[PDB]
């Protein structure tokens, strides 16, 4: 049928427009945005704390600084590095040489279906053990805060402060699982899938949002400082968006042609 | 008194896709209003129904095709109808479809002529259901479903691929060429040579767009391929 | 609505199960118009 | 009573037709097709994955190809071989000599009562361990798809991709069981007990349907690639049709006379 | 506050035959309609009530029996009434019954004469309840339940075995010849010799069919025997 | 109906418990007829 | 009736909880009579 594509708006047609025929029945509605995104998926894998921690310093950190790495996980589909927001995803193709290796993460499915510009939704978290018959706990604090770092002495046994606080802490039995849901607590109204502004008024890095996440999570062993074991331990984190919404179209990744 | 009950064999299991909620932890939160943002998307079909540019090989890829001047009986260009085929790879229809397993409805194709206003010509578009061998001449093409499009004032012309299938729903990827994945070919034929006045550039170019139809539908989500990050 | 199967009973209150926006004082419609 | 059997249609009678007597009472209705088939039964036994897998190649495979065998199970009453649909059931009566041995399966009860031609029903799955105090998980993907084969590096620990995806994955506690139900998801309207068509338009094998099944199942150990043990493990699969229906009569197997 | 409850001794048990459902995983799926397929089966009795051919030994098996020309007083053919007996093995009634444990109702037998149209004769059919020894002569056969069937225009003749049992329901297999499994014998007697005109083939053949009755019924499913695969 | 004992309560919705066929726009009857 | 304490709720249907006899179509009374 004759038409002009330069106008931008083109009306969708059917088989009957130019030939003899008829339209098909609806079928099913599995493409609904709310129904599509309510499925759990892996996000990151982190270690388990066995003592009081030292939060990593900002990125301009030079050598020789003492801190703990790979113990904290951010809750956000965007790329991150060293437990802090980033802009470019990383990958170590040559595990050799000096220097500490930076943790990295990303939400492959979310960015494979990230066809829009802005997003908002609640979020449900779950954790799972990767070691046989392990006892652990999980802690959390909201966006725009920091982790207290010190300990107290009870009966000559040091006890880290992160045991107590008015922000959720949860315990699981031998081989159990931890589950709960969180609200949308960032100051911004919506989470930007892609951004092009600056946060600070000067010396800022363009395109790096400040508070595009839900919070922060970590795991620890409920024992005093006197029982620091000899082997490292790991856990896995699962997230699941709930009651999602989208606001403005965009484009999808570039599938390279061999 | 206590209510006596017996848990089933399925207890303490963690199922990712389970259709139910869980226990809250930090409720009673109130959030800013979002009335000010326009253009809320309710279904991804709204985006699947927007035309986009396809790709071809210039031997190293371009969206358009250059009309030659030589005379031959082979089709000017022909590609299969299979959403996993490279030509549809980067278009929205294909990109979204690769995340599901089945589809219905009618696909839509659009063209636009971007040559000098002084040119004149005609083209033939045909769609051939599956056969032992694909069409290779105008005489064969005429018999299948086809239409004639002539250059005039208006620049674009839309074509609809009917949904003719032996079964409801069809696979969106072709591990093997069963009748449920591949559905024939599409080919374009130059009916008459182009006429141009003296002192004009030769070899005009033609452009392609691909989009979903009115009655298009998807179903049965599936996990996605992360190879793009490399 | 959504990937939620229950349709009969809700235990916790709405304001504790979900987040809400504080007040201030069918077929798919198209995107992009021409006039 | 006088009658003609050549007409094909013969009316069933009772004792009173030719002698003095009476008809018996109904009794019970245990022959109902829906009520008959709602019972679980064993289908196949498979191994448990401990790393990223390589799906077996098509049947014309020659020697020297590297892949993993016996790790995937199809969901279908029809015969199968090497985790792919087949037409003739197999049996190794002389376990000796070179070559890999092909896994096989069948639904003995279903084909012992397969009196019809077409079938359709939902299906409920269950899994059970055959080793003492084992931890495992089960994964699934629908008919007409394929299994992703690669891994990712977290903290220098390789993690197979099959951990994550928007198609169901389930975990069980120590010694637990996994249970859930699936819908009828094949493109074909009904499942053919016996078939005589061809799928491909040429070079096809007659009588081999393309998508006569519900999906595919596998099991894996939730641990990184660095913990590949030394002993093999097995699990058992149970299926149970639900809300069945039949459509056209047929004949039963041939019980050989000694 | 939490509802206090105490689980019973039967918890975490997996029972195959349990009459209840389980948790869904991938719901919200919609399937194609199946209105176009005719002849839906609702109960397997519909198939159990269709006659089929029995078998005998020709000494190596055939469904028919050849009428000899010699004269003797023994029954032409006699087989017991026990669904596990070989003669009923391949017929639908027996094949289906082997998957259950009990049965009721009246069994049905049918015959058909396939000889030349010019022949004439008569046959006697009898059914003998259980006794110390089975019948062996016409004088004994006449006393039991029996009927006379004569060759004429119509070719077939139906016979019904009454359900005469000391108890409701009966076993469908005979591990030992208790009165609840075996139920007598059936035998056929040639009342008069066949008459044929000159230049006609001798020794006509007769054919058998077996099917379920009007008031037949089964009960109590049981697991099946997989030996057929070998 | 079927091998289902419950007759009082259903938790999940029908469209999530079972599959359905999308629309388009007693004694046993015999099989095989003669006329 | 019997050694059964529940008097309010029954989950499964009667025909699945108990066996039944298919149809066909106070003070203690004494045993043994004289006339």
């Amino acid at each position: 049928s004759t038409d002009n594509a330069e106008t931008g708006v083109i009306e969708a047609g059917n088989t009957d427009t130019d030939f003899s025929g008829e339209l098909a029945a609806p079928g099913s509605n599995h493409t609904n945005v709310k129904f599509l995104f309510d499925r759990s998926r892996l996000l990151n894998v982190i270690k388990v704390l066995e003592k009081d921690a030292v939060f990593p310093r900002p990125f301009p950190t030079q050598e020789g600084a003492q801190q703990d790495d790979g113990y904290f996980c951010l809750l956000t589909p965007r790329p991150t590095v060293a437990s802090r927001p980033a802009t470019r995803f990383g990958l170590y193709a040559n595990p050799s040489g000096s220097g500490v290796l930076a943790n990295t993460s990303l939400d492959f499915n979310f960015y494979s279906l990230a066809c829009f510009t802005y997003f908002r939704s609640d979020l449900e978290v779950t954790v799972v053990s990767l070691e046989p018959d392990l006892e652990f706990a999980v802690g959390w604090f909201p966006s725009g805060s920091e982790y207290q770092a010190s300990s107290f002495v009870y009966d000559q046994l040091h006890v880290p402060f992160h045991f107590t606080g008015r922000t959720p802490r949860a315990f699981a039995s031998k081989g159990g699982k931890v589950s709960f849901v969180l609200p949308w607590n960032s100051v911004s109204s919506v989470l930007p899938v892609r951004w092009g502004g600056a946060s600070k008024l000067s010396s800022a890095t363009r395109g790096l949002p400040a508070h595009a996440d839900w919070g922060t999570i970590y795991a620890f062993v409920p024992r005093p400082n006197e029982k620091k074991s000899t082997a490292v331990k790991h856990v896995a984190v699962y997230i699941r968006y709930k009651n999602a919404r989208a606001w403005c179209p965009s484009m999808l990744p570039f599938r390279s042609y061999k | 008194g206590p209510i006596p009950t017996a848990p089933r064999e399925n207890s303490l299991m963690f199922l990712s896709t389970l259709p139910d909620d869980t226990v809250p932890a930090y409720g009673n939160v109130r959030t800013p209003p979002v009335n000010y943002l326009p253009g809320e998307i309710t279904d991804l079909l709204q985006l699947a129904r927007i035309p986009t540019l396809m790709a071809f090989e210039r031997v190293t890829y371009v969206p358009y095709v250059a009309v030659p001047t030589q005379f031959d009986d082979r089709p000017l260009i022909s590609f299969p109808i299979t959403l996993s085929d490279p030509v549809y790879q980067n278009t929205l229809v294909g990109a979204i479809s690769s995340n599901f397993a089945n589809y219905r409805g009618c696909i839509q194709i659009t063209l636009t002529f971007c040559g000098p206003m002084m040119a004149r010509g005609k083209f033939l578009l045909s769609y051939s259901p599956p056969n032992g061998t694909q069409p290779q001449t105008l005489s064969e093409a005429m018999q299948c479903t086809y239409s004639i499009w002539d250059i005039g004032l208006n620049s674009s012309w839309t074509f609809v691929v009917p949904y003719i299938s032996p079964s409801d729903y069809r696979e969106t990827r072709a591990i093997t060429n069963s009748v449920y994945s591949a559905d024939g070919w599409f080919s374009l034929h130059k009916l008459t040579k182009i006429t141009l006045p003296p002192d004009c550039p030769q070899s005009p170019c033609i452009l392609f767009f691909a989009s979903a139809g009115e009655d298009y539908t998807l179903r049965l989500p599936v996990d996605c391929n992360p190879s793009y990050v490399f | 609505r959504g990937n939620n199967g229950n349709m009969t009973f809700n235990y916790y209150a709405n304001t504790y199960q979900n987040s809400v926006d504080f007040s201030t004082s069918g077929i798919l419609n198209p995107l992009g118009y021409l006039k």
